């Protein structure tokens, strides 16, 4: 606009200066905080540390399953190892004495031909 | 697996005998020694009805019993004689009476444990015995009486191995004894209760098979004793022969025997006859089987009409086809349906050998748990409470060592088993 | 990994007899053993075989039966040399057409021996697998011993699991009267301790004779060696090492969804007589009532697990628009729950058949295990004659005899009646 | 920066298998010895995936793990065979089962930690390592089973570290066993929560690109894994090659996973079997040729990366790439900004001139888990086959635990077609 | 006097070898470090022979920084002044602030501290350093809280790499910049934001370069820099220490980011056509084209303006040549400063990388204007923000590492209220 330069320096290798055109027209950093630096440490230290104490808990539970497992089959041989031998030593007990019912007829159409000879030399 | 044979009493040992020497011909056995004969099956299973000595040599498994000599040298003097061991022989020496007692109590308990010695030997030797059978009468004492005694003494001694009668029911028509009846009541009431299968044989089917149906004028002891000695025959084959049952003579009860009581079987057969008639070779199959299903063929008199089949076996004889047979054995579940039982399922199995008999091309066998055998029974308990009226032989029992009640204690204990036949003809 | 058969029973050992005999048809074994193929030290067929000494090639099998007769006539005809003397348990008397007698009174004294003869051959195996038992569901041992076997298997093996080939009985070719009381028996008591359970109805393969082999009055051998076939194309998966169905879980992991319902139907295709068929039509026979391998009808009860088992020369570019043409033309019939089925196993080895058999050498063989609910048709088609029987006490005293219980014959009913139930209660929603 | 690689299970392995042949084969070496080629790059990133032993040799960082021998002696017997550390082989013996509890359970726990021991030994011996690689099926136990478990106890050990795997969805038309629903829906649940990234491949996808696109009547599962062989070395090319990118694998998923649920890429490829850039593109961004089952039309993109390979002018690419994004602007999201971001190696593959792959997270994968879900619990229902597991120590209701957390993430994806 | 530069990043650390470089040929320097007051303004004459630069190179992988340790300018700084970290940032400013910062920080600092305790009278730091991405936001972000403390006065002059969607590969990127921008900007003093997008522009229309490359991308960066810098080099009138390049462009403590523009940029090849007229290049500064972030300030308030020439320049013509930037073009000033324009002359004329893209200019200009039109790359970053944390979209990689939700709502917050600072500058 055709101006006026206002000179402002000159040095060996160099010139500064304003060019004022127009009037203008009148119109605590904190060190504390490396404190804050291990309270984000307070967080990650605590969510890791969970991703473990709700891991190392994934985990035994596969200590139940894996023998709530073999604890519930064993639980079915020694269930089934005596509805056999107490199923069939109900079975031993319960001929021997369907043989001795047979048996014990016997014994008595026989100590009965017996007193009638010991009754036929007597009439 | 192995069977011994007890044969006591003069009906019982006569039976016996033919029987012994009809089945020592289907395996061909010598007089004495051993065998001879082009075919080669007989020898699988005569291990069953024979055990063998040293030499060559067969001879039977059999203990004849008999309260006196004369029917025992009858046998020796006879047929096929010297065939049996000599001290398998248990002599009576006194008398038999034709009386049950004397042969279950006094005169015959005075043996027994002589006849108990060689059973024990026999079966005792015997590798895997299986069961014994038992021939004789059942009204008279050597037969009926000893014999339901020794069957109580063969139990007992062993429960365990199975136990089989043909036993000969005697008819108020042709017979020695007016008393007879009294002898059966008294033997029947120890059958039914010892026994595991009783082949009922009546000598009134026997005689009646004869004049009936044979024309025979004078009907022997022989020519009756014939057709018994060729049921037997037919009856025990499979036990003897093939290999396409296999017939373990229990599972041969278990699957005949419903209720343990009644085990009464009426038997048949198929062709008849020995002297001057024939067969002019027509047994065809079909004309074979509503003939064994015909009663009019039966071996024990009641018809398997009023009175329905539990159970029934059948079994052939004859190289003939079996594709005609379970077609024929099909038409008369269904020409004759109604008098099966239904509640027993597939109640009528048959089964077929095909070595012929003596003579005779095709041939067949009636096994048969017929409720019908009610028949049988309570005509024997009609005529013997016409007896025990106002008690009349009685007297020779009442004083031989026999009770008041003992009589009527197996009057009743036969009154049962009649009403439970009837109480089989169920829903 | 290992393979052992045990044979219980008549019926048992014969069906036994034909088909260990067809194995060595098909993995080329003379009869005395040895075999000239460079499959021998101790992979392939060992499942079932062992390599022992340095010659042979003795079957993983063990053979009982309470009378001899029937074991005795494998130490009689050649083959004689194949088994080891050992193997072969006889037992003196019969068990006489009766649970009871099985079980507990002849079964006591055998078993004994018998599992721990057993345990002979479990231990020249590293890495058992499982147990093929065959036996006769009615009838005496077979009913009664296996019973017994299984309560005691079940405890001397944990996993290790049990598959029984069971010959469900017929009124034609049988003689016992009693059958169904033993099968009704031994079904219940051993039910619990089976894992799949293949069943054959001797009727429906007396039939298969009668229509396609043009037999008059079939034999038991003529019945066995069809049963002899049908066997090895199910056993076929874990001989050669199958394409699919290569070990007993996997191979039924697919077959029952169920604990209880293990009882599949079987099928086999080709069965036609000497003296080809196409990929398509040998499919389409499976679906045959007639072809079937137990009495029924599937075509109105519902499928709820499909197998199909090839042997052969296929190529899978066929097997498939066979089967799609098996639902746009036949009966679907599918359960409410469960895929629409069809593994599918290709085994590239042509069927060998008996040398003067009945049947001829077929280039292509199909076998369709289904496990349909109308196979409970002859769970009833049974249980009716028990019930009709019991009814009377009809033939019970005979158990009561042996040292039996009343009351267990009513319990094992009471079972079939609530199985008969579950098998009703898959039908849809 | 360095990665090791598990693959388990007989579909897990047999893929792996291919894998490794065909990477191998691009910085070519050996069946044993090293490397024979005129090329010279290949040697910069191979560190990544070939820890080096004495020798010449170069020997992959794998592990080879299986629950019984028979597939293990199928590699070691066929293509670049001996190539793996003998013992870096871990045996089974026992059984498979083809089902997920005795893999996850029982007989897989009873190895594991014996495979930890390996892994733990190469990751350990590895300078600087960035993370595992893992193959494996979805349906049936030893892959699915085992590996769900080798993951959960991989993490843990390895916090750390990022976890990523090919995982193969199984389908019921081509497949072998009828509880597949019940293995898949299990590890679903299980990889959801432990792993970083998961490539989605469906077998319904990899059956249908061979019959409507490659006529190939009876196909195998050969010529089937041979897709995922390839789709296998697109994704990882640019760990393991240029210096265009740098791909620190942790980059590579930060960029890819908005939601830490949900990182489910479904990939796609540009050429097929045994090509122009337009062409190769409206081709990669087909569904058609997508390798999961699912019409990425039902379901816009979250983010999106391409991988281009093949000496071509490249101003040609994302002039082709801004296209897709116009000509199909409705389909991707717009509340992530660049969310479709490309890059270019040049080292074409086995044959082939020029070839694209495409890693998708694609919300229309829900319609991939729905249709699981769908014939999950039509079987979970009158609770149908799950007797066989029942009895192998599993719960009743740990079923219903691992089906509702699926169901979830279905409608996630379905609550992120949102505004 | 003294003068400490510091490079933090995979792309700070390119951008200064990119300008090392080019202050090396500037000064004559053969890499080596020997060459046969001034410009110790950033060198320091280390032994008997060499001219180790006044650096420090930081980045958390290695590769970059090892790219220096291997080609020729390997001899050029010292083995301690470049820190490498072992394990990456992973485009992630959490994981650069709290998680592998903490570790390194201590170490970098010290070493610092260093090259501050070979200086008598040191001025103040030059922090070069990615904005979006991940070592480049978070430890930049970290590292000027520290300085912060440890250097009270001392001023901080910094120039940042305004992220751009087609050469960057990162979609979280937006997240990184706002948030470091926030941490960030009570602690820098003035900061030159350089926008990749404009200079991959000005590579497409200006050099011909079909799709430029990052090496390509630096030479022209390293340019601009080096034309910044230059006052403080050479010393020649304005700029000759760190206060002034505020005293003369922040008004305000907020309002750092002057928009910068260079003048000719021309390809050799076209290297001998008959070069451009004084009046011409000035006549480019104010040309939206030619500008060093992507906006328009022919419609934003300028409020504080500036012209570095170099080379040969009498002022007689600038003048003028100005006078007709006014009569023609857009004045467009702010209510209440002058009516700008201190103008800086240094007759060192403006050397280039020898086989590199642009030709050896017998004049240059520079441009350093403060206008609220370069807020408008402060909101198209924002949006992306917002339409992102809407969602969370990312956010979990965060709340992942260690931070706070929080503390996302709470930096956006900061640059709504900055918008609103550079929007309450117009009239009045
Ligand atoms: N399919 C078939 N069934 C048979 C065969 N042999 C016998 N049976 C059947 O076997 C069933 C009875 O079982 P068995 O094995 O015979 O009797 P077991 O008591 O177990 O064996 P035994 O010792 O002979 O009594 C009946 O249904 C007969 O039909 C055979 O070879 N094949
Ligand atoms: N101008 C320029 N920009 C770059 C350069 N390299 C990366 N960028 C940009 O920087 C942003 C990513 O910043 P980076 O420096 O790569 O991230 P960083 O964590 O600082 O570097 P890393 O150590 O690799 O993580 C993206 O906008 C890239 O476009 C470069 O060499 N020159
Ligand atoms: N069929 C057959 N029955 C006979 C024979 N002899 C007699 N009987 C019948 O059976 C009854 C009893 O036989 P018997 O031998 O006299 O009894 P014993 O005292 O044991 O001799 C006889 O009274 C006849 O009814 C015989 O030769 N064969
Ligand atoms: N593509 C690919 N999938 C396979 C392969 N083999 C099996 N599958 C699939 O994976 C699922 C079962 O995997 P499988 O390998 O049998 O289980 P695993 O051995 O216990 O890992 C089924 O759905 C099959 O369709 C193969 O080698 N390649
Ligand atoms: C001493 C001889 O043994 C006997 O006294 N009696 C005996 C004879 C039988 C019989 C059976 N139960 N008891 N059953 C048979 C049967 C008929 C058809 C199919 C199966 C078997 C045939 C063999 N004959
Ligand atoms: C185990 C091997 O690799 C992976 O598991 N996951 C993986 C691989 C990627 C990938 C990504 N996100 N994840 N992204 C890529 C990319 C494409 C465009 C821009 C940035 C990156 C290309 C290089 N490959
Ligand atoms: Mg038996
Ligand atoms: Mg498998």
């Amino acid at each position: 606009a055709d101006m006026e330069v206002i000179e402002l320096n000159k040095c060996t290798s160099g010139q500064s200066f304003e060019v004022i055109l127009k009037p203008p027209s009148f119109d605590p950093s904190l060190e504390e905080i490396q404190k804050k630096l291990e309270a984000a440490e307070e967080r990650r230290k605590y969510q890791e540390a969970e991703l473990l104490k709700h891991l190392a808990e994934k985990r035994e539970h596969e200590r139940e399953v894996i023998q709530k497992a073999i604890e519930e089959n064993n639980n079915f041989i020694k269930m089934a190892k005596e509805k056999l031998a107490q199923k069939m030593e109900s079975n031993k007990e319960n001929r021997e004495a369907h043989l001795a019912a047979m048996l014990e007829r016997l014994q008595e159409k026989d100590k009965h031909a017996e007193e009638v000879r010991k009754n036929k030399e007597l009439k | 697996r192995e069977i011994v044979h007890i044969q006591a009493g003069q009906c019982g040992n006569q039976i016996g005998a033919k029987f012994w020497e009809v089945i020592s011909d289907e395996h061909g056995i010598d007089p004495t020694g051993s065998y001879h004969g082009d075919s080669d099956l007989q020898l699988e299973r005569i291990n069953v009805y024979y055990n063998e000595a040293t030499g060559n040599k067969y001879v039977p498994r059999a203990i004849l019993v008999d309260l006196e000599p004369g029917t025992m040298d009858s046998v020796r003097s006879g047929p096929f004689g010297q065939i049996f061991r000599p001290d398998n022989f248990v002599f009576g020496q006194s008398g038999a009476g034709n009386n049950w007692a004397k042969g279950h109590y006094t005169e015959g308990a005075e043996l027994v444990d002589s006849v108990l010695d060689v059973v024990r030997k026999e079966s005792e030797s015997c590798d895997c015995l299986q069961g014994f059978q038992l021939t004789h009468s059942l009204g008279g004492g050597t037969g009926s009486g000893m014999g339901t005694l020794l069957i109580s003494k063969i139990r007992e001694e062993y429960p365990d191995r199975i136990m089989n009668t043909f036993s000969v029911m005697p008819s108020p028509k042709v017979s020695d004894t007016v008393v007879e009846p009294y002898n059966a009541t008294l033997s029947v009431h120890q059958l039914v209760e010892n026994t595991d299968e009783t082949y009922s044989i009546d000598n009134e089917a026997l005689y009646d098979i004869c004049f009936r149906t044979l024309k025979l004028t004078t009907p022997t002891y022989g020519d009756l004793n014939h057709l018994v000695s060729a049921t037997m025959s037919g009856v025990t084959t499979c036990l003897r022969f093939p290999g396409q049952l296999n017939a373990d003579l229990r599972k041969l009860a278990v699957n005949m025997v419903p209720f343990p009581r009644l085990h009464f079987f009426m038997p048949g057969f198929a062709p008849l006859t020995s002297r001057g008639s024939q067969q002019y070779r027509a047994l065809t199959v079909p004309e074979l089987t509503q003939q064994m299903f015909d009663s009019k063929n039966m071996m024990a008199a009641c018809d398997p009409r009023h009175g329905r089949y539990l159970t029934v076996a059948a079994v052939f004889r004859g190289r003939m086809s079996m594709k005609e047979v379970d077609e024929q054995m099909l038409n008369v579940q269904n020409k004759n349906s109604s008098y099966f039982v239904e509640w027993i399922p597939n109640n009528v199995k048959t089964a077929v050998c095909d070595i012929p008999p003596r003579g005779l091309k095709m041939s067949a066998t009636f096994i048969g748990n017929s409720t019908a055998i009610q028949e049988l029974f309570k005509r024997i308990s009609e005529q013997f409470t016409a007896m025990f009226r106002r008690k009349a032989f009685l007297h020779w029992y009442t004083g031989e060592g026999m009770d008041e009640m003992e009589f009527t204690e197996a009057e009743s204990n036969m009154n049962d088993l009649v009403s439970e036949y009837q109480q089989y003809q169920d829903a | 990994r290992e393979c052992i058969s045990i044979h219980v029973g008549q019926a048992g050992v014969q069906i036994g007899n034909a088909c260990w005999e067809l194995y060595c048809l098909e993995h080329g074994i003379q009869p005395d053993g040895q075999m000239p193929s460079d499959k021998t030290i101790g992979d392939s067929f060992n499942t079932f075989f062992s390599e022992t000494g340095a010659g042979k090639h003795v079957p993983r099998a063990v053979f009982v039966d309470l009378e001899p007769t029937v074991i005795d006539e494998v130490r009689t005809g050649t083959y004689r040399q194949l088994f080891h003397p050992e193997q072969l348990i006889t037992g003196k008397e019969d068990a006489a057409n009766n649970y009871a007698r099985g079980h507990y009174t002849i079964g006591k004294e055998i078993i004994d021996l018998v599992l721990d003869r057993i345990r002979k051959l479990a231990d020249q195996c590293t890495g058992l697998q499982g147990f093929l038992v065959f036996h006769s569901f009615g009838g005496g041992t077979g009913s009664g011993f296996t019973s017994l076997l299984m309560e005691r298997l079940s405890v001397d093996y944990g996993k290790k699991s049990k598959l029984e080939f069971s010959i469900y009985p017929a009124p034609q070719v049988s003689t016992a009267v009693v059958e169904p009381y033993n099968s009704i028996l031994t079904t219940h008591t051993t039910l619990e301790h089976s894992d799949c359970a293949f069943m054959v109805d001797n009727e429906a393969i007396y039939d298969i004779c009668r229509r396609n082999l043009d037999i008059e009055r079939p034999t038991y051998t003529n019945l066995n060696r069809l049963i002899g076939q049908i066997v090895s194309s199910i056993t076929a998966s874990l001989r050669f090492d199958g394409a699919l169905n290569v070990d007993l879980t996997e191979f039924q992991t697919n077959l029952v969804p169920y604990p209880r319902i293990h009882f599949p139907l079987a099928t086999y295709a080709p069965v036609i007589s000497a003296e080809q068929l196409s990929v398509a039509e040998i499919t389409n026979a499976c679906f045959e009532p007639a072809n079937q391998m137990v009495k029924c009808d599937p075509r109105h009860g519902k499928y709820m697990a499909c197998c199909l088992l090839y042997r052969g020369d296929v190529v899978p570019k066929d097997v498939n628009a066979a089967i799609a043409t098996i639902k746009t033309k036949r009966t679907i019939q599918f359960v409410d729950w469960c895929p629409t089925g069809f593994k599918v196993g290709i085994n590239y080895q042509p069927p060998t058949v008996v040398p003067g058999g009945d049947l001829a050498k077929v280039q292509r063989a199909v076998c369709m295990l289904s496990n349909t609910t109308a196979i409970a048709e002859a769970w009833a088609r049974l249980d009716h004659k028990f019930d009709l029987m019991y009814a009377k006490r009809a033939f019970v005293h005979w158990y009561v005899g042996e040292g039996m219980e009343e009351g267990e014959f009513s319990e094992a009913r009471e079972d079939m009646a609530a199985l008969e139930k579950d098998y009703e209660e898959v039908g849809v929603d």
